[PDB]
RNA sequence: UUGACCUCAAAUCAGGUAGGAGUACCCGCUGAACUUAAGCAUAUCAAUAAGCGGAGGAAAAGAAACCAACCGGGAUUGCCU
RNA sequence: AUAUUGGCGAGAGACCGAUAGCGAACAAGUACAGUGAUGGAAAGAUGAAAAGAACUUUGAAAAGAGAGUGAAAAAGUACGU
RNA sequence: CUCGUAGCGGUUCUGACGUGCAAAUCGAUCGUCGAAUUUGGGUAUAGGGGCGAAAGACUAAUCGAACCAUCUAGUAGCUG
RNA sequence: UCUUGGUGGUAGUAGCAAAUAUUCAAAUGAGAACUUUGAAGACUGAAGUGGGGAAAGGUUCCACGUCAACAGCAGUUGGACGUGGGUUAGUCGAUCCUAAGAGAUGGGGAAGCUCCGUUUCAAAGGCCUGAUUUUAUGCAGGCCACCAUCGAAAGGGAAUC
RNA sequence: AAACUUUCAACAACGGAUCUCUUGGUUCUCGCAUCGAUGAAGAACGCAGCGAAAUGCGAUACGUAAUGUGAAUUGCAGAAUUCCGUGAAUCAUCGAAUCUUUGAACGCACAUUGCGCCCCUUGGUAUUCCAGGGGGCAUGCCUGUUUGAGCGUCAUUU
């Protein structure tokens, strides 16, 4: 007559994920005009290790199309992607690993 | 022996301030002497004199502000009457005696008569 | 604690100034019933609980 | 050495000493005593003798 | 109705070598661990607490009240009952003692006591104020401090000062013939109060 | 409906009190509407309310409130009764039209529980009335 | 080891002083007063706790303003002063 | 350009108002179980206790979409029945 | 007109009389216990007046023995009985 | 990984003690001792709930449903 | 196995035996196994019975006086009792920052006490002008797309020996 | 025979029953209606010539003013020509004030005596920095004011 261990998991107290050492959410770039109509070039700067994740994470810097600044996107690294490699994102990008 | 408030009401705004400063000097030197004396009951007289001087000064200041705010809407709230919060929420005598013209015509036309059962 | 709050030290000051015996002349007044200090507190006998 | 108000900072102690006794104040150090009152160690400028000022006030 | 029950006492149960009375919990006060809630406990409620809905007044049949009043009036006749009840009336010539209606208009206490002494209530009026005693018991500090005997009942038909004039005289009670309290006529349920009638009172009795 | 709060949908009493889901809330949605508007505008006095519209999730009401401190209300005898302190939060005590409707305050034989308020009626009809000379 | 050795491990505090009632009841992790309910605007008081209501109700403190209201009512909520000087 | 109108905002704008306490009694919501049934589930306890919202010196109710079926009474409330 | 173990002001009693009566007659919601919600005591009485025992002696002292006050010290603050 | 200090436990003596030093200690002997280590402080999870390398363990000497108050003077064909 | 209070016998009894350990003199004192000083003997043996701090305590610190009670013997001594004295900061801490987390607002929920949520579906914002006389500097342009606050006396942090 | 033990009495103890009191409680009746943003209830800290509490008060601090009474208060000390008096008093009454830090608690915050911003003024060679004095700065809602926003929308414009 006691609430069992899998029913206690949804209350989310001691069963939350341990998120201090993670690098951030790995997402694609936002689907904007540049990716919808052409492409955009970013740069792999670091291939780092994400805690709790078996896959390494690429940090890819793109130029902001509308302001003068840099946008750092966090990608899941594909095998063969290296630091300093240009990554192309968009409709007009080519068939290369990492694009 | 102690200042007397009725003799304080006849003084000006500057004489009472100078007497307040003088009394505070007396309190300071008496407080020095209390260290060297086992007892000193004359602390109490100067302390109540300071209280009386400040009371008279505040009476003059508040009556000056009432004469400045005299006979107009929006007196300051410390000079407004403190009765009870419900006693000043309180429809006034005018508002409680407001009567519509229909009810006023009825009240004039048919007031409660005075009568007796004798003849 | 030696690194006190001011509020803690202020209640310490009040407890220190109440830690005194009865003043002797209060036993001499007309119709006195007080014999002693029934709210006397020691550091070794009863904690003042913050 | 003074008992000062619990509301008074070192600026107010220095200003009140400076115009109650007409002295110069090199430094004011302050503690709250264990009986809950404030004590100020007011060091005077070497233009002034604290013994002379204290005998002017009326103690020792 | 909360006396003896301002406690959160529960029984400790058996096994702790104490009787199963409910006991005060907590610690440190002297009261902790002590019995509560029971009639046998110090501090507990009393057995069957008194209520305000006890019967305080008693209904009597009106005709039986009138029966008792009429028999009390008839007992204020012949003097054996008046002597047995108290009432120094051995030197009174005849019972009922009927005085003139001019008594009802006397409005001084001095003239009223002169009239009572003159028609013969002197020894009864002296029996009262020589029977004043401090009351035995705890009643003496429940606003019932002194006890004294009952004096004469002066019964009138109209009041023109006699009530107020005899108000301050100890023992003496006045009464209208329209009422005649049985508590005045047979006090302690002993028949034969000494009664002084006025002529108008005696006539109106019929 | 009103879902009974009761964690995991659980009573813990008799089977007559075990239901959670078809329980109906004795005050109307219009009364809930005026109580929430009275809390939002506590300086005003609720007067009446009326249905304006509804869909499946919500009902929509408009609530008339009167400022008892405005002098256009404090004068003009037809309305300054609302300034009496016995009319603070009429919609919280059931003194609006929907409040008296849900309290059952109506005349006649169909309302024998509720004409003077049924808790007042219950206290009258469950009081033992003893006189000095017992009856 | 649940008794005397474990009592030696009691050197923290669950409750400090309350700014509103001064009771040593401010739970420092909950930021709530156990007895008076602070920082909730309403004061904690329950009808099952009638003795606790008795400890804290109106009359148990100074009544700095309410001790004068009945005198102010008896005189009709006067304004002004009295008139004469002395004997 | 300019001038309204409607709707919506802002301001340490001018004036004002609400909160909290008390809570015996009052108007509501919400709401048990012990208990009784010699078990118990409907029932009962009880439209009660606890919980929550709102008033006043009283509150509420109140001048009939009433009671009736009489030769008819006549707002509401309370007592006797 | 009705209600009212709260508040203010009164008046009463076939009530209780310090283990009773409110928990509390008294510096009582006090002292004290618990982290906390909460729990929660005991404790009235010398004499009409302190007149509360000057003074001598023994003892380091407490104190004793005397003396003395007092109607009473078979009332000496550890005090009516 | 191992022998073994500190530490952290708690095998056996079924030793001492058993109106104790102690409502769980004392002594010897033991397990482990570089990590699923030990620990402070901060923080989160609250009672049919929590938390559990799982013993119905533990949740302030309280646990096969904590503690406090109220309902409640619960009821008892049973005992004094 | 009543309640509260008081009192017995047991009974001058069980006991006051862990942590190696005391002893001689003088002084003080009415009184010294136990106080002070000297002397000797020992122990902790630097993961200390040493020197400091954190939590907690709260004056226990120190001096003077003093022994009715307390220090399960004693006491002239005391963390006891009575009376005072004592805690000094630009540089040490707090204060500030964020952490796991807590939490307002906007808004939605809930009969309601209140719940959710923490940048969300909000019209959420205040900063320099390049340096001065029509300027209490603004009635000038111009920029920032960030979004309460609390949260560490062991983390980060301006500066003293 | 003592001691011892037991019983009884007297005296002395222990203990605090009994009795007798009672500025308390309880119950009934009667009358009245008055808390708070003009800051309440409640809390903390302080305040007296010698006070720990109770009671009272708030840096004007067992109180100030005002009024009535008319000579106290006191346990000591002090002051008491002020005492046929605008005048003692821990007096009564109470209409004027003060009312620390708080608290619904209101610039923000609070396990901090923590950090701001605005106005006036003062000091430091200062519109900007530092300091002191005084006054402000919460939220929701109503009426109004002013400034606005929306091609929501109407007239008017070479
Ligand atoms: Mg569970
Ligand atoms: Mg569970
Ligand atoms: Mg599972
Ligand atoms: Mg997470
Ligand atoms: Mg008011
Ligand atoms: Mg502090
Ligand atoms: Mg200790
Ligand atoms: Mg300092
Ligand atoms: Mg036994
Ligand atoms: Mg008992
Ligand atoms: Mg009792
Ligand atoms: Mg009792
Ligand atoms: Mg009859
Ligand atoms: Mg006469
Ligand atoms: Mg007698
Ligand atoms: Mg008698
Ligand atoms: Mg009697
Ligand atoms: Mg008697
Ligand atoms: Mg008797
Ligand atoms: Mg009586
Ligand atoms: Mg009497
Ligand atoms: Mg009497
Ligand atoms: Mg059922
Ligand atoms: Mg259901
Ligand atoms: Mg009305
Ligand atoms: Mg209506
Ligand atoms: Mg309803
Ligand atoms: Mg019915
Ligand atoms: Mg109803
Ligand atoms: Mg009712
Ligand atoms: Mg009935
Ligand atoms: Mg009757
Ligand atoms: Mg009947
Ligand atoms: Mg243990
Ligand atoms: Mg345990
Ligand atoms: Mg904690
Ligand atoms: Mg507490
Ligand atoms: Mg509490
Ligand atoms: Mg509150
Ligand atoms: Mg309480
Ligand atoms: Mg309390
Ligand atoms: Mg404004
Ligand atoms: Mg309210
Ligand atoms: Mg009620
Ligand atoms: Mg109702
Ligand atoms: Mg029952
Ligand atoms: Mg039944
Ligand atoms: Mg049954
Ligand atoms: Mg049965
Ligand atoms: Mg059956
Ligand atoms: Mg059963
Ligand atoms: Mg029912
Ligand atoms: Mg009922
Ligand atoms: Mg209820
Ligand atoms: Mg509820
Ligand atoms: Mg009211
Ligand atoms: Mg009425
Ligand atoms: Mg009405
Ligand atoms: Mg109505
Ligand atoms: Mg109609
Ligand atoms: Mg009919
Ligand atoms: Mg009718
Ligand atoms: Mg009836
Ligand atoms: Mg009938
Ligand atoms: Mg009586
Ligand atoms: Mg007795
Ligand atoms: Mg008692
Ligand atoms: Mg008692
Ligand atoms: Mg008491
Ligand atoms: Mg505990
Ligand atoms: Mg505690
Ligand atoms: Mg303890
Ligand atoms: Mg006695
Ligand atoms: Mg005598
Ligand atoms: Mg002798
Ligand atoms: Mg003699
Ligand atoms: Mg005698
Ligand atoms: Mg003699
Ligand atoms: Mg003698
Ligand atoms: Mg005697
Ligand atoms: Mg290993
Ligand atoms: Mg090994
Ligand atoms: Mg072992
Ligand atoms: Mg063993
Ligand atoms: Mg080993
Ligand atoms: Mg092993
Ligand atoms: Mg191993
Ligand atoms: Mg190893
Ligand atoms: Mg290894
Ligand atoms: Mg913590
Ligand atoms: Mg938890
Ligand atoms: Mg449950
Ligand atoms: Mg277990
Ligand atoms: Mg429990
Ligand atoms: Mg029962
Ligand atoms: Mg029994
Ligand atoms: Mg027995
Ligand atoms: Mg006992
Ligand atoms: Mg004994
Ligand atoms: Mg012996
Ligand atoms: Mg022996
Ligand atoms: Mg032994
Ligand atoms: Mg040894
Ligand atoms: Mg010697
Ligand atoms: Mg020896
Ligand atoms: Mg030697
Ligand atoms: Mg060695
Ligand atoms: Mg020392
Ligand atoms: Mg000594
Ligand atoms: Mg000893
Ligand atoms: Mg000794
Ligand atoms: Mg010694
Ligand atoms: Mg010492
Ligand atoms: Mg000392
Ligand atoms: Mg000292
Ligand atoms: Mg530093
Ligand atoms: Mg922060
Ligand atoms: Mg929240
Ligand atoms: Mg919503
Ligand atoms: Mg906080
Ligand atoms: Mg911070
Ligand atoms: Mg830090
Ligand atoms: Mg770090
Ligand atoms: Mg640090
Ligand atoms: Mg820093
Ligand atoms: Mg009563
Ligand atoms: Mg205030
Ligand atoms: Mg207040
Ligand atoms: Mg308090
Ligand atoms: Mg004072
Ligand atoms: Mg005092
Ligand atoms: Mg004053
Ligand atoms: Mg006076
Ligand atoms: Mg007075
Ligand atoms: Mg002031
Ligand atoms: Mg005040
Ligand atoms: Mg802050
Ligand atoms: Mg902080
Ligand atoms: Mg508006």
């Amino acid at each position: 007559g006691r609430v069992i261990r899998n029913q206690r998991k949804g209350a989310g107290s001691i069963f939350t994920s341990h998120t201090r050492l993670r690098q951030g959410a790995a997402k694609l770039r936002t689907l904007d005009y540049a990716e919808r109509h052409g492409y955009i070039r970013g740069i792999v700067k670091q291939i780092v290790h994400d805690s709790g994740r078996g896959a390494p994470l690429a940090k890819v810097v793109f130029r902001d199309p509308y302001k003068y600044r840099l946008r750092e996107e966090i990608f899941i690294a594909n095998e063969g992607v290296h630091t300093g490699q240009f990554i192309y994102a968009g409709k007009k990008a080519s068939l290369n690993v990492g694009n | 022996a102690g200042v007397k408030a009725y003799e304080l009401r006849t003084k000006s705004k500057e004489q009472l301030a100078s007497q307040l400063v003088d009394l505070k000097k007396e309190l300071a030197e008496l407080k020095v002497q209390k260290l060297s004396r086992p007892s000193l009951p004359k602390i109490k007289t100067v302390r109540k004199s300071i209280a009386c001087v400040l009371t008279v000064i505040n009476e003059q200041q508040r009556e000056a502000v009432r004469q400045l705010y005299k006979g107009k809407k929006y007196q300051p709230k410390d000079l407004r009457a403190k009765k009870t919060r419900a006693l000043r929420r309180a429809l006034t005598k005018f508002e409680a005696s407001q009567v519509t013209e229909k009810q006023r015509k009825k009240q004039i036309a048919f007031p409660q008569r005075k009568y007796a059962i004798k003849a | 604690a030696a690194q006190k709050s001011f509020r803690i030290k202020q209640k310490m000051a009040k407890a220190k100034k109440q830690n005194r015996p009865l003043p002797q002349w209060i036993r001499l007044r007309t119709n006195n019933t007080i014999r002693y200090n029934a709210k006397r507190r020691n550091w070794r006998r009863t904690k003042m609980n913050i | 050495v003074f008992q000062v108000s619990m509301k008074a900072n070192k600026y107010q102690i220095k200003k009140a000493v400076k115009e109650l006794y007409e002295v110069d104040v090199l430094k004011v150090n302050t503690l709250v005593r264990p009986n809950g009152t404030k004590k100020a160690y007011v060091r005077l400028t070497a233009d002034y003798d604290a013994l002379d000022i204290a005998n002017r006030i009326g103690y020792i | 109705e909360k006396a003896g029950h301002q406690t959160s006492a529960e029984s400790w149960g058996t096994g702790r070598a104490v009787a199963r009375i409910p006991r005060v919990g907590g610690g440190g006060t002297g009261r902790s661990g002590q019995g509560a809630f029971g009639n046998m406990c110090r501090g507990g409620r009393m057995f069957a607490p008194t209520k305000t809905w006890r019967k305080w007044n008693v209904k009597v049949n009106h005709n039986e009240k009138r029966y008792a009043t009429a028999s009390a009036i008839a007992a204020t006749a012949v003097a054996s009952l008046v002597l047995a009840r108290g009432h120094r009336v051995e030197k009174i010539p005849e019972i009922p003692l009927v005085v003139s209606t001019d008594l009802e208009s006397i409005q001084k206490t001095k003239e009223a006591v002169a009239a009572l002494k003159a028609v013969g209530a002197h020894s009864d009026l002296l029996k009262v104020l020589k029977s004043k005693k401090l009351r035995a018991g705890k009643g003496k500090y429940r606003n019932r401090r002194w006890t004294q005997r009952r004096g004469p009942l002066v019964v009138y038909a109209e009041d023109n000062g006699i009530v107020k004039a005899l108000r301050n005289v100890p023992g003496v009670e006045t009464a209208n013939v329209a009422s005649l309290n049985l508590l005045q006529l047979a006090p302690g349920a002993h028949l034969g109060r000494f009664v002084i009638w006025t002529e108008a009172a005696f006539t109106k009795l019929d | 409906n009103r879902k009974r709060p009761v964690p995991k949908g659980a009573t813990y009493g008799k089977p007559t009190n075990q239901g959670v889901n078809e329980l109906k809330y004795q005050r109307s949605l219009r009364a809930t509407a005026e109580e929430r508007v009275g809390r939002r505008a506590a300086n005003l006095r609720v007067l009446n309310s009326y249905w304006v519209n509804q869909d499946s999730t919500y009902k929509y009401f408009e609530v008339i409130l009167v400022d008892p401190q405005h002098k256009a209300i404090r004068r003009d005898a037809r309305y300054n009764w609302i300034c009496d302190p016995v009319h603070k939060h009429r919609e919280a005590r059931g003194l609006t039209a929907t409040g008296k409707k849900s309290r059952g305050i109506n005349k006649g034989h169909k309302f024998n529980n509720t004409k003077a308020g049924r808790r007042k009626t219950w206290k009258r009809q469950n009081t033992l009335s003893l006189w000095r000379y017992r009856k | 080891g649940k008794g005397t050795p474990s009592f030696g491990k009691r050197h923290n505090k669950s409750h400090t002083l309350c700014n509103r009632c001064g009771r040593r009841s401010f739970h420092v992790q909950k930021k709530t007063c156990s007895s008076c309910g602070y920082p909730a605007a309403k004061t904690r008081s329950y009808n099952w706790g009638a003795k606790a209501k008795r400890r804290h109700t109106t009359g148990t403190g100074r009544m700095r303003y309410l001790k004068h209201v009945s005198r102010r009512f008896k005189n009709g909520f006067q304004t002004g002063s009295a008139s004469k000087a002395s004997a």
